[PDB]
């Protein structure tokens, strides 16, 4: 079997420009487990991006945090970049303040 | 505390 | 009120690329507590939270010796799992396996748990009588016949009702300042125009702990079940949790509808509204 991965892309705290946060990229309910995910700022890798233990939910699927502290402004794009077996190619997710 | 068993195999 | 004790484990195998990867984590409810990554450095058992910190030496050696044997343990049980499924060595496989404990509030067992899974399937699980075994195929049967020889059943429960309680009560105490707390989650509800003639309400809890929460939208007192987009619940790095759930609006129509949340934090379940 095999099951893609969920993405979300969102703040720590409700984003204010200026401001330190950190930046998440909540991926989850993905199988097998090996995964590929990037942060970028206006469409580059960021450098220094940690992320939580592999864990698993009750149906087995598996889920990831990766974050990284940031300080939002009004024109930084970030998105969240994921490559699985499941998908022909990488899947870009832009954060969306308000999701 | 995690559980100690011995030789434990599938 | 009730509390948990969870260990998690995965192995996956990588063909060419050295040993499996083993990563182990242990928790308490929603809270981290420890974990064990096979590709560490110089891999150890490591505290992941305050209140287990300081637990001595004696406890590290004996949780890191567990989990490298665990390690050890599953990489024989991949190589055999291979026979069992006739497979060939060249492909990765993955080996999961969870198991801990429930308590009440008054600290007794309420549940205990040890399940395994290959490459993402049920492969076999001990029953809640914690004294019989479900196998999910004629390759776990053999796993079974296996485990009912060597009495592990009888071992897993002994565990299960008496060190896994009772190291459970023992966190629970020394961790009381987080674990013992419950964080409400902070609402609101935002609206946003997606058309002239409809908007989205978008119903937010934010910093939450425990995880577990019920978000939901009615309109005209009805459960918009089908219409409702529900995140999961995600965490937002900080020990809380954050959710929203959201519905396509028509425009004029905004307080036909309500958001009602539930969360242990809270004495009285809440009923938002869109304000603006």
């Amino acid at each position: 079997i095999q099951r893609t991965p969920k993405i979300q892309v969102y703040s720590r705290h409700p984003a204010e420009n200026g401001k330190s946060n950190f930046l998440n990229c909540y991926v989850s309910g993905f199988h097998p487990s090996d995964i590929e995910v990037d942060l970028l700022k206006n469409g580059e890798r960021i450098e220094k991006v940690e992320h939580s233990d592999l864990s698993f939910s009750k149906d087995w699927s598996f889920y990831l945090l990766y974050y990284t502290e940031f300080t939002p402004t009004e024109k930084d794009e970030y998105a969240c970049r994921v490559n699985h077996v499941t998908l022909s190619q990488p899947k870009i997710v832009k954060w969306d303040r308000d999701m | 505390k995690r559980w100690i068993i011995l030789g434990l195999n599938k | 009120g009730s509390h948990s004790m969870r260990y998690f484990h995965t192995s996956v195998s990588r063909p060419g690329r050295g040993e499996p990867r083993f990563i182990t984590v242990g928790y308490v409810d929603d809270t981290l507590f420890v974990r064990f990554d096979s590709d560490a450095a110089s891999p150890r058992e490591e505290p992941r939270a305050p209140w287990i910190e300081q637990e001595g030496p004696e406890y590290w050696d004996r949780e890191t010796q567990i989990c490298k044997a665990k390690a050890q343990t599953d990489r024989e049980d991949l190589r055999t799992l291979l026979r069992y499924y006739n497979q060939s060595e060249a492909g990765s496989h993955t080996l999961q396996n969870m198991y801990g404990c429930d308590v009440g509030p008054d600290g007794r067992l309420l549940r205990g748990y040890h399940q395994d899974a290959y490459d993402g399937k049920d492969y076999i699980a001990l029953n809640e009588d914690l004294s019989s075994w479900t196998a999910a195929d004629t390759a776990a049967q053999i796993t079974q016949r296996k485990w009912e020889a060597a009495r592990v059943a009888e071992q897993l429960r002994a565990y299960l009702e008496g060190e896994c309680v009772e190291w459970l009560r023992r966190y629970l105490e020394n961790g009381k300042e987080t674990l013992q707390r419950a964080d409400p989650p902070k609402t609101h509800v935002t609206h946003h125009p997606i058309s002239d003639h409809e908007a989205t309400l978008r119903c937010w809890a934010l910093g939450f702990y425990p995880a577990e929460i019920t978000l939901t939208w009615q309109r005209d007192g009805e459960d918009q079940t089908q219409d409702t987009e529900l995140v999961e619940t995600r965490p937002a790095g900080d020990r809380t949790f954050q959710k929203w759930a959201a519905v396509v609006v028509p425009s004029g129509e905004e307080q036909r509808y309500t958001c009602h949340v539930q969360h242990e934090g809270l004495p009285k379940p809440l009923t938002l509204r869109w304000e603006p």
